DNA sequence: CTTGACAAAAGTGTTAAATTGTGCTATACTGGGAGCTGTCACGGATGC
């Protein structure tokens, strides 16, 4: 059981006092900032020897040896480096030791508050993700949190944490929600509206119509607007939705495929095709042909009178007065003959 | 439950890296230990402890 | 079938207005949560 899984995993460590938190922050903003002036020592980038020093501490090989195909060379972006500070004096050195045990110190910080975490997204559910998932991405707020909070503040770093929190929780469902993926500004607006449309249902003693409801909400705001984004709001039905009384009863086989043609409609074509296949030999030797290009059936490109025109050396109003002609010519044909009167859709 | 080898100048390795009888922590080649184990340097109290761990 | 003229259909270039994607909020929030029933037969893994 999966669940009550990480629901033991957490507990399996105490959370934090005042104290220990204070320290966690502490040697954790030493480490990054002695990784700064490690920045300044060998003439490395910011970030460059941070994720380094991820390299030589979450352990072996293992953390970039399969990120996707690409992520970021091993063996020529980060092997050098790890090599390249080892030849140096001892306030280098030391700065180096002081980046690895600051970072392992965001991360007993990140376990401790992760237990605050699973408290916030456990109050979140039926979001879409039932538990874990949700709370999982809710996690990452928190890092992100981490590494942008001070114990200078003085503040108990449950605050900032928990405001992250709910900031990973809220984009992630509006960036997965419902199956039809939504821009996350329009999210906001649509929990707006329903906000809006519960409170005021609530307050009228009834169910708002429309007008009102989007008046409810402001300027620029009318029937038309809410109905629309109301549209929006529903996502696609369950193909495997049963209905009827019984179990048997299914949905999905119960939609018509006209994607694709029918056999009626294979012969249909077929038949326009050929009976008007037919129909060209009556016209003139030229004229067919030439008709066969402005109406696209030669190579199924439409080929204008400058190209035509360009084919038997005629200018392009030639071309235009035999497309009359023999138009014409055809429709005397078929005002006689009545063979493809049909197809009149 | 380990064994300390407090150095002098420098060191030879960092935090938590894997050794055997027979290698030299810190100290410009001169201290060292005989165990297996992760050692972990301490900067402050200027000592390199390997703590008997094998390496699986 | 032909030349020039010209209306509209169409092509293209540049912007304004909309849509959409991102980051962050500091008192303190630190181990879920919901229940459900009135078989039956046999085959297999597993605990006696």
């Amino acid at each position: 059981d999966p669940v009550r899984q990480y629901l033991h995993e957490i507990g399996q460590v105490p959370l934090l006092t005042l104290e220990e938190e204070i320290d966690l922050a502490r040697k954790v903003e030493e480490g990054m900032e002695a990784i700064k002036k490690l920045s300044e020592a060998t003439g490395l980038d910011q970030e460059l020897i941070r994720e380094v020093v991820r390299a030589k501490i979450l352990g072996t090989a293992r953390i970039q040896k399969i990120p996707g195909l690409k992520e970021k060379p091993d063996p020529k972006t980060v092997e050098e480096v790890d090599g390249k500070l080892k030849s140096l004096p001892k306030e280098l050195k030391r700065y180096l030791h002081i980046a690895r045990e600051g970072e392992a110190a965001r991360q007993h910080l990140i376990e401790a508050n992760l237990r605050l975490v699973v408290s916030i997204a456990k109050k979140y559910t039926g979001r879409g993700l039932s538990f874990l998932d949700l709370i999982q991405e809710g996690n990452q707020g928190l890092i992100r949190a981490v590494e942008k909070f001070e114990y200078k503040r003085r503040f108990k770093f449950s605050t900032y944490a928990t405001w992250w929190i709910r900031q990973a929780i809220n984009r992630a469902i509006a960036d997965q929600a419902r199956t039809i993926r939504i821009p996350v500004h329009m999210v906001e607006t649509i929990n707006k509206l329903s906000r809006t449309a519960r409170q005021l249902q609530q307050e009228l003693g009834r169910e708002p119509s429309y007008e009102e409801i989007a008046e409810a909400m402001g300027p620029g705001w009318d029937a038309k607007r809410v109905e629309e984004t109301l549209k929006i709001a529903q996502e696609p039905v369950s193909l495997e939705t049963p209905i009827g009384d019984e179990k048997d009863s299914f949905y999905g086989d119960f939609i018509p495929d006209e994607n694709l043609p029918s056999p009626v409609e294979a012969a249909a074509q077929s038949l326009l095709s050929e009976e008007l296949e037919k129909a060209l030999s009556k016209l003139s030797e030229r004229e067919a042909m030439v008709l066969k290009l402005r109406k696209g059936l030669i190579d199924g490109r439409e080929h204008t009178l400058e190209e035509v025109g360009a084919y038997f050396g005629v200018t392009r109003e030639r071309i235009r007065q035999i497309e009359n002609k023999a138009l014409r010519k055809l429709k005397y044909h078929e005002s006689r003959t009545r063979k493809l009167r049909d197809f009149l859709e | 439950k380990a064994r300390v080898y407090p150095f002098e100048d420098d060191v030879e390795v960092t935090t938590g890296d894997r050794v055997a009888p027979g290698d030299v922590l810190a100290d410009g080649g001169k201290v060292k230990s005989e165990i297996y184990g992760r050692v972990e340097v301490d900067l402050v109290r200027n000592v390199v402890r390997v703590v008997e761990s094998y390496d699986i």
